């Protein structure tokens, strides 16, 4: 129904600071009943989605004072006072006037770090690889800032889009940077015949995208 | 305050049916409704059903009717999802939430208390065992004075598998990363990062405890 | 109850447990009516019309209480829906009352009491909208005191209307006669 | 018919397609009680407790109705089984009939019509008895004629008592006034 | 008239439950009430069950109340019966019965037209080929210018096996009896009656025919 | 309930000839209603049982009207104007006022023949049944009349009562007489240590009991 938003997807701060996040519905979430269901959840990363806001003005038992809803109509706003450490996870907004109540697309609450640069370095087959009857080259990406990365499959520095997996952990709990895995599955003799393997990341603090290759 | 629990981990194949429990504890489960909330694979979550206790009957999301049927007992205060033809698009995390009185004398009208999670995955279920991978530095070890170490398990399921660095000693600088899914068999990656005068004069070993084939593979990174 | 085992004796214990509820909601249109005695003394055709408007009146209840109550309990409704089907309840007792009374003054015509087919136009329109709003809004104030609707509307409704079918249409037969 | 899609005009339709045949049977009410004016004329305290009267026998009615209709439809009576449950409807009917009157002659009493005391408390008794009778026979002769008597007996029961709360009322009325 | 037919032959063994189904056939299904009665092996009837096609709910006999279960489809103008754990004591015929009407436009109150029976056995599911034994006479063929010859066929299972004699020839002075049950398995057995002179002048030869064994088995009497 | 019965068990009548079948009950069968449930039905050899008189006074549509149902109370009867071959069978006097409605426990329609003795005929075991696997002899009673019959299985002379089976074959349809089979299930040396079988039938027609024995 009420193909619900968020924005942003992705919001930096730091701790101890007020984090502001907009919700604006599709159509308007006022009820024929006539009050504002815009219900928000907050769910701490690995855990369910536990409700924090409701009817967007109110608050829910057991929550702190460090959150604060308002808004009303279409546009509706989650701001935090003091962004503690127990408040980090995803918020969804949701609502539930018109069936069904979809929620929001939900957004993060990373740490404003310091923006730093990835520590790439490409990882050729193993030497059980060698002798494995499958080929599997990894490129690391790790210690960087912000999320937003990208990596650039190049083989013999030509590029390739073919059976590519990537996993990004979620924040570090010492310096909360975040590292990314770049594997590249392929058969045996496509490792054979091809020699440089051009691992390239492009970072919004580097100018120039960052690669990393090795000759066999 | 109330306690939410729901059924374990659940496997599938594609094409079955599959039951998720949900019991209630701390309230009267008869006058509060029990809402069925999906969350995809780290995405946004999707409402798919709002069971009514008391009378039995349920009201449905748009895109997930026929694809689900919310049932429940009064007696046994349990609410039962039992999803039908489930595709592999149905990889997810299913959550109950106690979210609707039957008085309404909440205020509120959605979600008071979540589950716990119930994993419902959709593939062809071969219990492969993992297949480890010690993934060696670039060449011949090039000086820099940081460089790091990695692993690779490739070819195992389901998703839990531990991988700890020399058995759970030198856990600093190591990463872990998600057990991502490709076709059916899912990959665990790793890494380590250390200085260039403790390896290769340290002896780092790589290790996995995969449950569901019981194995517990060792290997020490050799240096190419 | 089980029936055919069942003696005389227990079957009226029930019964008129039941019964004896509903007597007293009796009693109280009764003292309604005596209060009203001034107008039935000025004339005595009102009185010919009360069956009529009373079951009328807690039949637009035991109509519409079903039709909300039927329709709560599969979820069609939400119990938060008061506000949205109370401009349509109010709608359809406009539109029902406004045929009701139709043939009821007919029927009052075709009586001869022209000094009667005023008071009892008004009072079936103003039975027929007070019974179905309350028949359509005993469902949910139920179900919001934490009652299941089906079990205690259907004599409430019948209660509740009837009592409000009297006071209305002597009250509109005070206003309109004497 | 599902609720919260349809429209007034249908809603309208659908109640007033009832709502005409039941107040078809209120216009044979009224029309009966207009009868016997002559009895109301000579006291006003008469229509004091027609609305009582008929709801006593009308819900003794729907009452006797629906524990035959479940007794009938788990196998527990059969059609051939009537004259079985006859001697005990009227058993439970006069043990229902003297303590429902005993009741309303003292709101009788308490009213202050003691003119009124023996028609009243011979009434509600001659009423709860051929109201009782007549709902718990009705589901054999409903069942009899071929029709499911589950469908069709909660508003029949209510008009043909009703009928004869009037019928019976006034005809005791002008046997012990005048 | 009114032509009733329910299910065919039935087989099951011990602590099985088997579903009896009766279909109506030349009268509104909806509107008369089935009876469920049992013929036992060769004995009076016993009534065990009265199912009400429209309410769909049934009153029961004392001695079969759980033992049997009635339900029907009012769409399909099928009467089923579902016995329960049924002991070797439901080794028996069971009839069903339109025997009621709804608007009791009948007059009586009973039976009016009755299925075709779907023989119930509760004996051990063993088929086993009918071994065929040619009773010879008594010894050396006494005289007495009439003398008869028997056959025996013991140990089979079910209850249909032909005999003939001479494959249906000679059919005179033949007597053939019905398949008793002996401990989970049948026992048919077979006489002509000849005169002296015909025998052993005349090759008699005994033959049977089971379906579920496929077995005919001829063999002929030899004077002992 | 209503432990309900009939007398006799066994009708032997003629073809063409008045047959009065009893049917007595155990309680009064008036119905609270008050008319007689006494539903007579008559199920033909390999049947089902059809309706033949349904509350005793009335008849069904179909029926002939040789059946006569008269009777009323707690004693009724059946009786046949002229005993015709379509009438033959077994006729069940049912009830249908008390739950449940029982049966009764039917008596047959036979031919009164004129009386006949066996033909008994002891079957020592097959030559083939000496190498088997099983021991059985068998003695044969062949048409007889009536079916009042037993036989006295005697080893050596002396009675034996284990492992019986006995099947007696219907009203034969060319001369009206029965005839029954006994066979006698035994081990083997059981067979080979004892020589005499005495097949003993006592029947109503003949003064002594008929015998049969064989020595091996």
């Amino acid at each position: 129904d009420v193909l619900m938003t968020q924005t942003p997807l992705s919001l930096p701060v730091s701790l101890g600071d007020q984090a502001s996040i907009s919700c604006r519905s599709s159509q308007s979430l006022v009820h024929s009943d006539g009050n504002t269901y815009l219900h928000w959840y907050l769910q701490k990363p690995g855990q369910s989605p536990k409700l924090l806001i409701y009817k967007v003005s109110n608050r829910f038992s057991g929550v702190p004072d460090r959150f604060s809803g308002s808004g009303s109509g279409t546009d509706f706003t989650l701001k935090i006072s003091r962004v503690e450490a127990e408040d980090l996870g995803v918020y969804f907004c949701s609502q539930s006037t018109h069936v069904p109540w979809t929620f929001g697309g939900g957004t993060k609450l990373e740490i404003k770090r310091a923006d730093a640069a990835p520590t790439v370095s490409i990882f050729p087959p193993s030497s059980e690889q060698l002798t494995s009857g499958g080929a599997s080259v990894v490129c690391f990406l790790n210690n960087f800032y912000p999320k937003d990365i990208n990596v650039k499959w190049k083989i013999d520095g030509s590029e390739r889009q073919n059976g590519v997996l990537n996993s990004w952990t979620d924040q570090d709990s010492k310096d909360s940077t975040y590292s990314m895995s770049s594997t590249l599955t392929l058969t045996k003799d496509e490792y054979e015949r091809h020699n440089s393997y051009t691992c390239e990341a492009t970072h919004k603090t580097s100018t120039s995208p960052i690669v990393k290759s090795f000759n066999r | 305050e109330v306690k939410l629990q729901e059924s374990g981990v659940e496997l599938v194949k594609p094409g079955a049916s599959v039951k998720i429990s949900c019991k209630a504890s701390g309230y009267s489960f008869t006058g509060y409704n029990m809402n069925w909330v999906k969350q995809s694979h780290g995405k946004s979550l999707e409402w798919i059903g709002n069971i009514s206790p008391y009378y039995g009957t349920s009201i449905y999301n748009q895109n997930f009717k026929g694809k689900a049927t919310l049932t429940v007992d009064r007696s046994s205060s349990t609410a039962y999802m039992q999803l039908n033809s489930l595709t592999s698009e149905d990889s997810a995390v299913y959550y109950c939430a106690r979210g609707e009185s039957f008085s309404n004398y909440e205020g509120y009208y959605a979600m008071d208390y979540w589950g716990q999670g119930t994993s419902v995955i959709v593939s062809s279920a071969k219990t492969t065992a993992p297949s480890v991978y010690p993934l060696a530095p670039v060449c011949g070890d090039t000086s820099g004075s940081s460089v790091t170490l990695g692993c690779l398990v490739k070819g195992y399921f389901p998703e839990p598998v531990t991988l700890t660095w020399n058995s759970g000693s030198l856990s600093s600088g190591v990463h872990t990363f998600p057990a991502v899914l490709q076709s059916d068999l899912y990959t665990l990656s790793s890494s380590v990062t250390v200085t260039s005068s403790t390896w290769p004069s340290q002896s780092i070993t790589c290790n996995v405890a995969h449950p569901a084939s019981s194995t517990k593979v060792d290997k020490k990174i050799e240096p190419r | 109850l089980v029936y055919s085992e069942a003696g005389p004796v227990a079957l009226w214990l029930a019964r008129v447990r039941w019964l004896v509820i509903l007597i007293l909601t009796g009693m109280v249109t009764s003292s309604i009516l005596q209060g009203f005695e001034s107008v039935l003394e000025a004339v005595t055709a009102l009185a010919f019309y009360v069956p009529v408007l009373l079951g009328t009146g807690g039949n637009t209840g035991n109509q519409s209480a079903t039709l909300i109550i039927r329709a709560l309990a599969t979820r069609d409704l939400d119990l938060r829906d008061w506000r949205r089907v109370f401009l349509k309840e109010m709608g359809v007792g406009l539109l029902l009352g406004l045929t009701l009374s139709f043939l009821l003054v007919g029927k009052v015509y075709w009586d001869g009491h022209p000094l009667l087919l005023p008071v009892v136009g008004v009072s079936l329109v103003l039975i027929v909208f007070f019974a179905n709003l309350v028949g359509a809004m005993l469902p949910f104030l139920l179900r919001r005191l934490g009652v299941d609707p089906a079990l205690v509307s259907n004599p409430l409704v019948a209660t509740l209307s009837d009592v409000t079918g009297l006071l209305i249409y002597l009250s509109v037969a005070r206003l309109l006669l004497e």
